């Protein structure tokens, strides 16, 4: 699934 | 403009100013050289990079490339400016109304296709004809220094000048900007977007504050918003082409390290 993009999930969950 | 439209263009205007540190309010003042007489140290040469980069020492070592190629050494200062700008966008992005509630998904296609034309488009704001700012504003790196190093890497850059240039003649100040960067944001046209419907709604909303700004602060350039709509195309190409080098020196260079988060974006891009 597209959260082959950890990192950037992570900017857009956390900070 | 009417209030609802209104509190968009300051909403975003605000996010913008408020998550990155340069802007082309502050280059301009440096570039131009009218509040002060310290200007930017100069890297011409690997004579003044070697002398740059004693103070980023502490950096480098850091990251261990005190002992790559120049070129890498570069590459890879480049890449750190590049996560930062994806981090201050990641918050910018957030603070768009109506980003926030896009399915977590969509999010991050948008940032994944995004990030590199606002971060070309942003850059454009510190570079002038000869060279660009560095570090925050405290160097200048020149045009003809990145065009000297060798293939590929100094394919990279000379590019993004040209846009520049072209972008530069625009006259756009901060206020255009922070409107013409979400709207890259928020295209409903990227690659495997589930919500595209929704999402070209909220496109259109942007893109309407943004021609309507253009206008009251630009009336004397009629067609400067469709212009703008043609930079968008020119900046995807530019990406694409920018995409292309990248893949390139990843699989013919030994120390061409990616960073991770800049890794993920790349990957199937
Ligand atoms: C030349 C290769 C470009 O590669 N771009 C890269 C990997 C970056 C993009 C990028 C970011 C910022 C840039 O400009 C600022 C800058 N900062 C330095 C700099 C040099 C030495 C010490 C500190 C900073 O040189 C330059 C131009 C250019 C390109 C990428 O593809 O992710």
């Amino acid at each position: 699934l597209t959260e082959r993009h950890k990192i950037l999930h992570r900017l857009l969950q956390e900070g | 403009e009417t209030a609802d439209l209104k509190s968009l263009a300051k909403r975003i205007y605000e996010a913008y100013l408020k998550n990155f540190n340069m802007n082309k309010v502050k280059a301009r003042v440096i570039l131009s050289g009218a509040a002060s007489n310290n200007p930017p140290f100069v890297i011409h040469d690997m004579e003044t990079l070697c002398m740059a980069e004693k103070t980023l020492v502490a950096k480098l070592v850091a990251n261990g490339i005190q002992n790559k190629e120049a070129e890498v050494r570069i590459f890879h200062c480049c890449q750190c400016t590049s996560v930062e700008t994806v981090t201050e966008l990641t918050e910018f992005a957030k603070a768009i109304p109506g980003f926030a509630n896009l399915d977590l998904n969509d999010q991050v296609t948008l940032l994944k296709y995004g990030v590199y034309e606002a971060i070309f488009a942003m850059l454009s704001s510190v570079m002038n004809k000869d060279g660009m700012l560095v570090a925050y504003g405290n160097g200048f790196i020149t045009r003809e220094f990145l065009k000297s190093l060798r293939k590929p890497f100094c394919d990279i850059m000379e590019p993004k000048f040209d846009f520049a240039m072209k972008f530069n003649a625009l006259e756009l100040d901060d206020s255009d900007i922070s409107l013409f960067v979400a709207a890259i944001i928020c295209c409903g046209d990227r690659p495997g977007l589930l919500n595209v419907g929704h999402i070209e709604k909220m496109q259109e909303g942007i893109v309407h504050v943004l021609r309507l700004h253009l206008q009251s602060n630009h009336p004397d350039d009629i067609f400067l918003f469709p212009k703008l709509l043609q930079k968008m195309a020119d900046l995807r190409q530019l990406v694409t082409e920018h995409a292309q080098l990248v893949q390139i020196i990843k699989k013919t260079e030994s120390d061409a390290a990616l960073h991770p988060l800049l890794q993920e974006i790349y990957r199937d891009m």
